[PDB]
RNA sequence: UACUACCCUUGUGUUAUGAACCCUCUAACCCGCACCACUAAUCGUGGUGGGAGACAGUGUCAGAUGGGCAGUUUGACUGGGGCGGUCGCCUCCUAAAAGGUAACGGAGGCGCCCAAAGGUUCCCUCAGAAUGGUUGGAAAUCAUUCGAAGAGUGUAAAGGCAGAAGGGAGCUUGACUGCGAGACCUACAAGUCGAGCAGGGACGAAAGUCGGGCUUAGUGAUCCGGUGGUUCCGCAUGGAAGG
RNA sequence: GUAGCGAAAUUCCUUGUCGGGUAAGUUCCGACCCGCACGAAAGGCGUAACGAUUUGGGCACUGUCUCAACGAGAGACUCGGUGAAAUUUUAGUACCUGUGAAGAUGCAGGUUACCCGCGACAGGACGGAAAGACCCCAUGGAGCUUUACUGUAGUUUGAUAU
RNA sequence: AAGCGACUGUUUAUCAAAAACACAGGUCUCUGCAAAAUCGUAAGAUGAAGUAUAGGGGCUGACGCCUGCCCGGUGCUGGAA
RNA sequence: GGUGUAGUGGUAGGAGAGCGUUCUAAGGGCGUUGAAGGUCGAUCGUGAGGACGGCUGGAGCGCUUAGAAGUGAGAAUGCCG
RNA sequence: UAUCCGGGAGUCAGACUGCGAGUGAUAAGAUCCGUAGUCGAAAGGGAAACAGCCCAGACCACCAGCUAAGGUCCCAAAAUA
RNA sequence: GGUAGCGGAGAAAUUCCAAACGAACUUGGAGAUAGCUGGUUCUCUCCGAAAUAGCUUUAGGGCUAGCCUCGGAAUUGAGAA
RNA sequence: CAAGUCAAAGCUCGUUAAUGAGUGAUGGCGUGCCUUUUGUAGAAUGAACCGGCGAGUUACGAUUGCAUGCGAGGUUAAGUCGAAGAGACGGAGCCGCAGCGAAAGCGAGUCUGAAUAGGGCGAAUGAGUAUGUAGUCGUAGACCCGAAACCAUGUGAUCUA
RNA sequence: CCUGAGUACGGCGGAACACGAGAAAUUCCGUCGGAAUCCGCGGGGACCAUCCCGCAAGGCUAAAUACUCCCUAGUGACCGA
């Protein structure tokens, strides 16, 4: 049997030109009376993933 | 009862005298103007100071008894 | 598996969604077609057998990166401004299947 | 105003229909009721009587009840465990003159407030003591002097501030939008500061300041739903559903 | 909270107080009732007979004991035959003091001790037997309870069909 | 002489013989006969080849004197606008 | 290949070099003038280990290169004898 | 020897000694931190014996020498200096 | 002869149901699962740790970082004293 | 005296003949092996002894390194022919060469944004692919043993109720 | 004129379809209700219109595919008590 992607990191990450992994930000659903403008308009910008996490996760989203 | 206390935040110097340095850098944290600005240096909404240009770090004696910071550029 | 602590992709947001009626193209970045003797006609089946494009996935787009230096009578589904211009200067002329 | 019709509300009737409900019927169903036959049979199947009767029973669906039964749950830290206490965040000490640093070590706070307690421009400087003066005292308020902060700074402590961040009066709403080089901290997720650019503004003559408050707490992921907008998508097409 | 009972199969304090029994009685019997925390079919109070029931006292009786002594027989013991088991890292397997994973046959220092056995005892080998049953832990198990959760067989009510 | 249980019986085969269980007796409750209850998918069966002086279930436990107050709560029964 | 300098304690652990066993393909060679195995030797190699002899034994086995693995035991209150 | 990239790990029970503090009874081979060392993972020499103290880091051989801490009357090498 | 394990029987003790019954025995799912203990076999050489932070229905487990090793790479040689 | 080691007298033999073999009085030093531990000679665990057996393997995938072939082209799968073979055929498909964005869509640019702004992700910097091999990971019992237990058939009342 | 009626379909309850009611097409079971038929009917993933494709509710149908108690001929870098 071949490997099963992580669907929900499927659903939560993207390949770069680098090989590397976009990601969405966390803090950016529901509460915002609680944050700055300077987090909100900070935290609407993507990020990218860690090197220990892609460490972590690169097994299960090889190909995708 | 009394068992808590509060994440230690990391005040303090972080760039030195004598020492070159990119602009908006961080050069020291404070709470409350410990050390004042001066040349080519800003101060933030929590008193935290940073250099606007490139240059040397200089610390100063703003007369008898208050500290400055001034960065010097080449 | 962090050890019961929460995982990174689920403390994180999924996004968007995928459109069924996508369509991906095959790109030939105009370096390519330097290949051919000018005044000669393009083709995904000339691609084809050349073994440029193997994957006509949906039409083939052409772009323009690298220098172009001949005449040619390309067609495809879809070109791109650049290539246009990089095309019709050299001498050439667009079509589109 | 009579009279003709078009007629309209209201409530009486005929007829046809639809439901609900009570009684009556027997012909479905039923009888661990009797008799006859199959048959030597307390079975059963039929037949004849009698009884009940469109109920019950059975099927489907739904509501209440249901430890009768079943599958499961029932934190951690901890000078054993348990109770007490604690778990997130902020401040000080411990913390050993960078930073960091533990204990069921010592002390306290937070889970907000403010439409001015913000911004800008202009102006001002406090606390207490002495002296005197009416009710008015130990002490309100008035006046002079002394007065370097011994006050105040929305709210804890620390740091800092009288070139004010303290106090007062005008004009406003920058408690803006898109961003953001670069640094600090950081396992990750996050957090912090940020010059500067652009748009469009506030105040001010102008310089120039303004991306909340004096600085540090006032908060919590994703999933899932809700609201508004959208130039996004829309299972052959147009829409729609739904994203 | 009544009758009735009450330091009780119930009374902690408590060896309660008083009396009897004993030279001496935390037990026992009878009264008192500050009933920690009796009580009326979870029955209360009483009750002849019954009991391999529990408790205390007395008489007789005795080796239970004072304090052991003797005898008999089976085994143990010697010989002949036959012939296991548990256990077992190797072993030429002393003592004191001390040390040391904190309690030493084995390390140290000192002392004592010719070699090999037989019968006896059982202080140690933290002896053997048994992966502690007390304790804690496991995001272990099983049985059980319930106004824990979620369900369900049945029970019941209704609608509909026959 | 005292306590417990009235008694004869039964009981943890292999550590508990008992003051525990049962017992006759008492009381409450249900059940009208295709009973009620129970086994079982249902047929079918026990109950009973019985019929409220019978049967099932709960509690107490010979005999004697007794068995007090509480229906607010939890259940049950009945009722009904 | 040599000279010099410096170094070479080691658990978990990482890296690299190997010895040995069984089998296979090829090459080559040794065995009734006595193979393997067994046993004793005072032998060689830095180590895993490798030869040569003596006795036993009675028919298959080494050596070189490469390859494939049921490839190496002292403990499992391990199993069988 | 630091950095960056990538492969592979193991480690999340630590102990003592000295110095700086807390808790403690300024007691504990106690507990918890910091700091340095050692052990762990380190043999050797001294401390009688003695992981954690003092000296010192085993690649091997030598019937060679100089020293360390600690020692020099005998056990037991060295001065009855 | 009858009652058979989601059970039966039980003068009722968690009691008996073929020499251990809070749910028999056997076969299969099944090599259940085990963050738990025990074990894990030849050699040499090079280098060589940690017992810490944070988070964890987490605390004797795990993940990331820290500490180790190996390969590559480049850089105004940053590293250590 | 963890039973040896080192030194060594004496005695007896004579080798894979070389700073020989065996024994050993006597003296010095020296608390087994494993596991697990901060630390075990351990009075913590395991082993009576001997011999045999007995634990990181394989399949399919992923990734890294090493090697080979080819190279911005590298490669076939199934199936057919054919020694249970190699090999040929088979280009369907796979990876890479172009990415960016949720997507429309644009394209060495794209997205955000009013924006030639700035910033993110990418390109000009470039190398991958097929096979083998080894390390590692995943799915399968996955390293070996070891539970109490759970479920589904069946067998049992010759014991006992 | 005919072209498969208690049928398709719908409601309720459940299943299978990769698809756990979800926006849930499609298929099937139970229950209840309940069509037209050539200008007709179903599908194209709620659904409507257009277009396209097909014509259920009646039946059969070899081959390629899976497996070996067995028989024959054999093969093995499978075992060798
Ligand atoms: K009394
Ligand atoms: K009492
Ligand atoms: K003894
Ligand atoms: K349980
Ligand atoms: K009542
Ligand atoms: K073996
Ligand atoms: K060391
Ligand atoms: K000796
Ligand atoms: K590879
Ligand atoms: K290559
Ligand atoms: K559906
Ligand atoms: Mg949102
Ligand atoms: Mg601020
Ligand atoms: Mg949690
Ligand atoms: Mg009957
Ligand atoms: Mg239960
Ligand atoms: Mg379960
Ligand atoms: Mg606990
Ligand atoms: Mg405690
Ligand atoms: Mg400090
Ligand atoms: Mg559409
Ligand atoms: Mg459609
Ligand atoms: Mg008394
Ligand atoms: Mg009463
Ligand atoms: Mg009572
Ligand atoms: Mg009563
Ligand atoms: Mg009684
Ligand atoms: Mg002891
Ligand atoms: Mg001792
Ligand atoms: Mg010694
Ligand atoms: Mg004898
Ligand atoms: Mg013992
Ligand atoms: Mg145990
Ligand atoms: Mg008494
Ligand atoms: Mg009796
Ligand atoms: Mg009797
Ligand atoms: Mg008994
Ligand atoms: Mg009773
Ligand atoms: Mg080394
Ligand atoms: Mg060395
Ligand atoms: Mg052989
Ligand atoms: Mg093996
Ligand atoms: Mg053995
Ligand atoms: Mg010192
Ligand atoms: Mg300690
Ligand atoms: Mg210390
Ligand atoms: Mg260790
Ligand atoms: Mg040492
Ligand atoms: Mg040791
Ligand atoms: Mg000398
Ligand atoms: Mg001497
Ligand atoms: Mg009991
Ligand atoms: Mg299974
Ligand atoms: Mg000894
Ligand atoms: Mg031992
Ligand atoms: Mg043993
Ligand atoms: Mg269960
Ligand atoms: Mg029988
Ligand atoms: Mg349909
Ligand atoms: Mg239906
Ligand atoms: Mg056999
Ligand atoms: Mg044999």
């Amino acid at each position: 049997p071949k490997q099963k992607t992580h669907r929900g990191l499927a659903k939560r990450v993207k390949r770069t030109g680098g090989g590397g992994l976009k990601r969405g930000r966390a803090f950016t659903s529901h509460r915002f009376h609680g944050k700055t403008k300077k987090q909100r308009r900070q935290l609407r910008k993507a990020s990218m993933v860690a090197k220990g996490d892609y460490k972590r996760i690169r097994q299960q989203l090889a190909r995708m | 009862s009394n068992g808590r206390d509060s994440e230690s935040k990391r005040l303090g110097a972080k760039s030195a005298d004598g020492q070159t340095v990119t602009g908006g850098s961080i050069l020291y944290r404070q709470r409350g103007t410990k050390i004042y600005p001066g040349v080519n240096v800003g101060i933030g909404g929590d008193d935290t100071l940073f250099a606007k240009v490139d240059g040397v770090v200089r610390f100063e004696r703003k007369g008898r008894d208050k500290k400055q910071v001034s960065v010097y550029p080449v | 598996f962090e050890g019961g602590q929460t995982p990174l992709f689920r403390r994180l947001p999924k996004r968007g969604f995928t459109n069924i009626n996508r369509k991906d193209y095959a790109v030939v970045n105009l370096d390519t077609l330097n290949r051919f003797e000018d005044g000669t006609e393009v083709t995904p089946v000339v691609l084809k057998e050349a073994g440029i494009v193997k994957n006509e996935k949906a039409g083939i787009k052409v772009l323009a990166d690298g220098e172009l230096t001949k005449k040619l009578t390309v067609k495809a589904a879809k070109f791109s401004k650049s290539a246009q211009e990089a095309i019709e200067a050299a001498g050439g002329s667009i079509e589109v299947i």
